[PDB]
RNA sequence: GGCCGCUUAGCACAGUGGCAGUGCACCACUCUCGUAAAGUGGGGGUCGCGAGUUCGAUUCUCGCAGUGGCCUC
C-alpha cells in the first residue's frame, strides 16, 4: 500500500469575467489579433485559452477578470460591423501544477493554457513486491531487534534498483540513538526537551548509512528508512542526492517529509525528490 | 554578562574560508569560541593573541577531499569540539548562513546562538527556510542576526567557480574561459 | 482472410481546416555549500505517401506503405 506524499493544495476559484458569441471564422481570427494588440492576457491572466466553442455554436470570450473596455468593445464592435452582446462568465484565479486529474476537472467550464502537467512515473507492480521484500527483510526486522527500551528504533537502509533491489548497506545496532540521550531524541520522540543531554549526537541512523557508501554522492540510489527522516536527515537526502524515499511511520513531533516541513518539495533547492509512504 | 558579535572572531572566520580556498574546498569557514568569551569586554580588538587563543575549535568544509557529501564546516567544527574532549552551549560563528542540515544539528544540541555573515538561498537554515525557532516542544531554539563583513563571505565563495573543478566526468564539466 | 486502432524534430508524446507543439536531449547561457545540480533562451520537422475536396488539408474524403491488439488458417 503506497501512499504518494504530495504538497497539498487548494483547489481553483472562479472571478468574473466577459464573453461573447461569434458566427463567422473569419470575423474571429480578425478578432484574436485585434483583441491581442488592444487587450493583452494579463501575466496572473495568461494561464488560459481564448479560443471557445458553444455547448449548444461558438461563444468568445473577451475581458478576464473584470468587465470589458468601453473603447474596446466599440472598435471590436465596428472591425464585426454588427453589434456585441455579452454575457458574464467565470475564469480560475488558481492555477494547478502537479495533478492532471485536477487540471482536467475544471476543464469541463475552461480549459487551461498550460498544458496537461507531466504525470510521475506511477512505479511499477514488481517494484511494489521488491519493496515489501526488502520491508520483510531489513528494515522492519531492524526495528523489532534494534530497539528494547533503551535503544530507539530507527533504520534506513541504501537500496540499489539496478540490481534488483539489494542492500547496498544497512545500519545496524553500534548506530542508532540512545533513549536517554536528549539530543538526538528532539526529532524523532516528543517531548525530548524535558531531559538533559549527556552527549552530543552528530549522526542518526539516515546519515551513517549515507557516509558509507563514498566506499557521486548516492546519486540515484533509494532509500527505504522506516520512521520518517528528521530535518537533518532531510539535507542528509537533499544534498546527498535521493530518487525516492519510502518511510513507514511518520513522525509528527518532527520531520523534513511529514509534519514539520516538506523539504523534498522546496523550490529553492536543486534536487527535488518524491517520497511514498509504505505502511 | 552576555554574548555580542567580536571583530577578531569574523576576522578568523572569514581569514579561515581563504585558506580553505587555496586547498580547494568550498570557502565556509565556522569558529566556535567559548561561550562565556563572546561578552564585550573582548569587543576590542586588543590582545589578538588571547583573543585568538580562547577560540575553542575551528571547523572547515571538509567534504571535497573526504568524500562525505554531507560534512560543512559546521558538522566538522564540533567533532573537533567532541574529538578534544556536554551540550554545545559554545557560540559559533560562520561566514555563511548555517544550511537546513546545520541549523537542524545546533538545534538538536541547544546551541545558545550561531552568528552568520551571509544568506545563502540555495541551502539556508535561517534564511529562506526557518530553523531557527521552528521546533516546538510540549523550549528548544536558538537565534541568529543577519550578517556581518557579508562582501567578503561573497568575494571568497564566488573566487571558488571562477577557478574550475579538477575531478569531473569531461562532459559534465565546464570549460570556462 | 477479416476487423479495430495507430504513424507528428535526435528521442518520447500532444494537438487540431487557417500559429505547426510539449517532456527528455545533441548544445548554449546565469548564479551564494562543486557550478557534476537547478533555473533560462535559442535551433532542431517529408506531420506514411499519393489522389480527391476546399480560397486553403497534418487534420476532412479514399486508397496505398508501415506497426500494434484480437479473430480466422
Ligand atoms: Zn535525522
Ligand atoms: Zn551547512
Amino acid at each position: 500500500s503506497m501512499e504518494e506524499v504530495v504538497v497539498p493544495e487548494e483547489p481553483p476559484k472562479l472571478v468574473s469575467a466577459l464573453a461573447t458569441y461569434v458566427q463567422q471564422e473569419r470575423l474571429c481570427t480578425m478578432f484574436l489579433s485585434i483583441a491581442n494588440k488592444l487587450l493583452p492576457l494579463k501575466p496572473h491572466a495568461c494561464h488560459l485559452k481564448r479560443i471557445r466553442r458553444s455547448s449548444a455554436v461558438l461563444e468568445l470570450l473577451l475581458s478576464v477578470g473584470g468587465p470589458v473596455d468601453s473603447s474596446a468593445l466599440k472598435e471590436l464592435e465596428s472591425a464585426a460591423d454588427t453589434t456585441v452582446a455579452v454575457h458574464r462568465v467565470w475564469v480560475p484565479d488558481r492555477a494547478p501544477r502537479s495533478s492532471a486529474e485536477e487540471w482536467t476537472k475544471w476543464c469541463q467550464i475552461w480549459p487551461f493554457a498550460t498544458p496537461k502537467p507531466r504525470v510521475p512515473t506511477q512505479l511499477s507492480e514488481c517494484e511494489v513486491g521488491s519493496i515489501q521484500r526488502i520491508f520483510r527483510t531489513v528494515v522492519m526486522p531492524l526495528a523489532k531487534r534494534l530497539r528494547t527500551d533503551e535503544t530507539l528504533g530507527i533504520a534506513a537502509v541504501l537500496v540499489d534498483p539496478s540490481d534488483g533491489y539489494r542492500v547496498l548497506v544497512s545500519s545496524g545496532e553500534e548506530h542508532a540513538l540512545k533513549r536517554g540521550n536528549s539530543a538526538a531524541c528532539l526529532g524523532y520522540v516528543s517531548n525530548s526537551g524535558c531531559r538533559k543531554s549527556n552527549r552530543v549526537v552528530l549522526d542518526h541512523p539516515v546519515t551513517f548509512v549515507l557516509k558509507e557508501v563514498t566506499r557521486y554522492l548516492a546519486n540515484g540510489m533509494d532509500m527505504f528508512v522506516s520512521h520518517e527522516p528528521c530535518v537533518m536527515c532531510s539535507m542528509a537526502l537533499v544534498h546527498s542526492r535521493v530518487r525516492r524515499v519510502f518511510y513507514c511511520f511518520p513522525n509528527p513531533v518532527h520531520g523534513g517529509l511529514g509534519s514539520t516541513v516538506s523539504i523534498h518539495a522546496i523550490q529553492e533547492l536543486n534536487h527535488h525528490f518524491r517520497v511514498f509512504r509504505c505502511d | 554578562e552576555s554574548v555580542v558579535y567580536c571583530d577578531v572572531f569574523m576576522q578568523a572566520a572569514l581569514k579561515e574560508a581563504t585558506c580553505a580556498l587555496e586547498e580547494g574546498e568550498v570557502p565556509v569557514g565556522c569558529v566556535l569560541v567559548k561561550a562565556d568569551s563572546s561578552t564585550a569586554a573582548q569587543a576590542q580588538a586588543g590582545d589578538d593573541l588571547a583573543l585568538q587563543k580562547l577560540i575553542v575549535a575551528r571547523g572547515r568544509n571538509a567534504t571535497n577531499r573526504k568524500g562525505h557529501g554531507l560534512a560543512h564546516a559546521e558538522f566538522v567544527a564540533v567533532e573537533e569540539l567532541l574529538r578534544q574532549a556536554d551540550l554545545a552551549d559554545y557560540v559559533l560563528y560562520v561566514v555563511v548562513e548555517p544550511c537546513i542540515m546545520c541549523a537542524a544539528m545546533l538545534l538538536y544540541n541547544r546551541v545558545r546562538k550561531v552568528y552568520f555573515g551571509c544568506t545563502n538561498p540555495r541551502f539556508g537554515g535561517n534564511g529562506t527556510v526557518l530553523s531557527v525557532h521552528n521546533s516546538y516542544k510540549g523550549l528548544i531554539g536558538y537565534e541568529s542576526c543577519g550578517g556581518y563583513r557579508a562582501e567578503e563571505a561573497v568575494v571568497l565563495l564566488q573566487q571558488f567557480y571562477r577557478r574550475e573543478n579538477t575531478n569531473a566526468p569531461l562532459g559534465k564539466r565546464k570549460r570556462k574561459d
